[PDB]
C-alpha cells in the first residue's frame, strides 16, 4: 500500500505569509494522480487542488499546488482565516487509495 | 516497410513492467504509417523534426511498447520523474525520438476489470534510462528482512492496472509506443 | 446543480446488519463512479470501496473487502453501502464521493456524511 505522510500535523499561520503544506509518499507517483482536498472542521472535504496544480471550481487563485515524484507540496501564499482547515493529499497511482494524515492549518 | 504494422497493430500490448523492446533495422520506414494508423491522444517527438522522421537515416530504432493510464502517458519523456517513469520506464536526458500514445479503451479494457496488465508500484532504485526490471521479489519495506513474503511491511511490486471501459478518461488504457533512434558509427540502413 | 445527499446518521448495536444510502442529484447517476470514503474520529479518511452505477461494478479496498457491499440502484439514483459485523472501529463517518471522469480523477463531489455508531 502507498503510504502518505504529510510534513506538519499542525501548522501556525498569520496572514499575508507563505506556509508550504508537504505531502511526503513513500513511492514516487504521477503528480497528475495526487490530488489535495480542504476539510474545514466537521465538514464534508471538497476538491482543492487536483493534479498538484491544477484548482478546483472555486478555489482561490493564492493556492497552487507544487511538486512531483515522492514529494508533493501545497503552498498558500497568503494565509486568509478563510484558509483555515485540514488538507488531505491523495494519491490515485497505487489502486487502495490512501489519504494522508492530514496537516491541521491554523491562524497564529 | 519496416515492421510498423506489427507495432502498432499488436493483438495485446505488453505490460509497462515488462515493456516489449523492438530493434528494428534493415528496412525501409516510413513515418506517414503513423499517421494513418491510430488517433494518437499524445504524439511528441523530442530532438527531432516529426516532419524530418521521413527524410532522416538511423542505423537502429527502437520501439518500446506498453499500455499505461492516461495520466502516466505525460510521465513518458525526457526530465520527468514518477511512478513510470522513475521505476517501470524511463528515458534518458536527451532522447531522441518520438513518443506516441492512443487510447484503447474499447480494446484494453474489460467489463469486470483487466488485471493483466501490471506497473511496477515499489522499487529500491529508480531505473536507469531504458533499462527493463522484471524481478518480483517483495519489496523489503519494512525493516524485517522481507524473506520472500507478501503481506504488511512486505509489499508484492506489481500492483494490476485494473482496466474498466467506464473509468476516467485519466485512468483509461492508452497503448504507449517509444521510437529511439542509434545513429552510432554503423551501415544506417534506416531511410526514406 | 450537482450535489450528493445522504442518508441520516443512525445507532446500531455490534451486527451484521447496517444500510448507508447516498442520494445523487443533478447529474446523470450511472455516468459517474460512486467511491465511499470512511473517516475514522480524529484519523486521516481511508477509501472503502468503488461502485460504478452504470453496470453496478464494485472495487473495494483490501480490509473492507467482503465486509461491506456496494450497490447501487439505477432508477432512483440511490448509492449504498452495507457492512457485516459492526465493531467500535466501524463508528466513523461515511462518506459517498463521486470520482470525476475527467484527465484528472479525483472526487470532485462528497455527500454530507453519516456517522455510523457500534453500540
Amino acid at each position: 500500500e502507498i503510504v502518505l505522510t504529510q510534513s506538519p500535523a499542525l501548522m501556525a499561520a498569520s496572514p499575508g505569509e507563505k506556509v508550504t503544506i508537504t505531502c511526503s509518499v513513500s513511492s514516487s507517483i504521477g503528480s497528475n494522480n495526487l490530488h489535495w482536498y480542504q476539510q474545514k472542521s466537521e465538514t464534508s472535504p471538497k476538491p482543492w487542488i487536483y493534479g498538484t496544480s491544477n484548482l478546483a471550481s472555486g478555489v482561490p487563485v493564492r493556492f497552487s499546488g507544487s511538486g512531483s515524484g515522492t514529494s508533493y507540496s501545497l503552498t498558500i501564499s497568503t494565509m486568509e482565516a478563510e484558509d483555515a482547515a485540514t488538507y488531505y493529499c491523495q494519491q490515485w497511482s497505487g489502486y487502495p487509495l490512501t489519504f494522508g494524515g492530514g496537516t491541521k492549518l491554523e491562524i497564529k | 516497410l519496416c515492421p510498423f504494422d506489427e507495432v502498432f497493430n499488436a493483438t495485446r500490448f505488453a505490460s509497462v513492467y515488462a515493456w516489449n523492446r523492438k530493434r528494428i533495422s534493415n528496412c525501409v520506414a516510413d513515418y506517414s504509417v503513423l499517421y494513418n494508423f491510430a488517433p494518437f491522444f499524445a504524439f511528441k517527438c523530442y530532438g527531432v523534426s516529426p516532419t524530418k522522421l521521413n527524410d532522416l537515416c538511423f542505423t537502429n530504432v527502437y520501439a518500446d511498447s506498453f499500455v499505461i493510464r492516461g495520466n502516466e502517458v505525460s510521465q513518458i519523456a525526457p526530465g520527468q520523474t514518477g511512478n513510470i517513469a522513475d521505476y517501470n520506464y524511463k528515458l534518458p536526458d536527451d532522447f531522441t525520438g518520438c513518443v506516441i500514445a492512443w487510447n484503447s479503451n474499447k480494446l484494453d479494457s474489460k467489463v469486470g476489470g483487466n488485471y493483466n496488465y501490471r506497473y511496477r508500484l515499489f522499487r529500491k532504485s529508480n531505473l536507469k534510462p531504458f533499462e527493463r526490471d522484471i524481478s518480483t521479489e517483495i519489496y523489503q519495506a519494512g525493516n524485517k528482512p522481507c524473506n520472500g513474503v507478501a503481506g504488511v511491511n512486505c509489499y508484492f511490486p506489481l500492483q494490476s492496472y485494473g482496466f474498466r471501459p467506464t473509468y476516467g478518461v485519466g485512468h483509461q488504457p492508452y497503448r504507449v509506443v517509444v521510437l529511439s533512434f542509434e545513429l552510432l558509427h554503423a551501415p544506417a540502413t534506416v531511410c526514406g | 446543480q450537482v450535489q450528493l445527499q445522504q442518508s441520516g446518521a443512525e445507532l446500531v448495536r455490534p451486527g451484521s446488519s447496517v444500510k448507508i444510502s447516498c442520494k445523487a442529484s443533478g447529474y446523470a447517476f450511472s455516468n459517474y463512479w460512486m467511491n465511499w470514503v470512511k473517516q475514522r474520529p480524529g484519523e486521516g479518511l481511508e477509501w472503502i470501496g468503488q461502485i460504478y452505477p452504470g453496470d453496478g461494478d464494485t472495487d473495494y479496498n483490501g480490509k473492507f473487502k467482503g465486509r461491506a457491499t456496494l450497490t447501487a440502484d439505477k432508477s432512483s439514483s440511490t448509492a449504498y453501502m452495507q457492512l457485516s459485523s459492526l465493531t467500535s472501529e466501524d463508528s466513523a463517518v461515511y462518506f459517498c464521493a463521486r470520482g470525476d471522469d475527467g484527465y484528472y480523477v479525483y472526487f470532485d463531489y462528497w455527500g454530507q456524511g453519516t456517522t455510523l455508531t457500534v453500540s
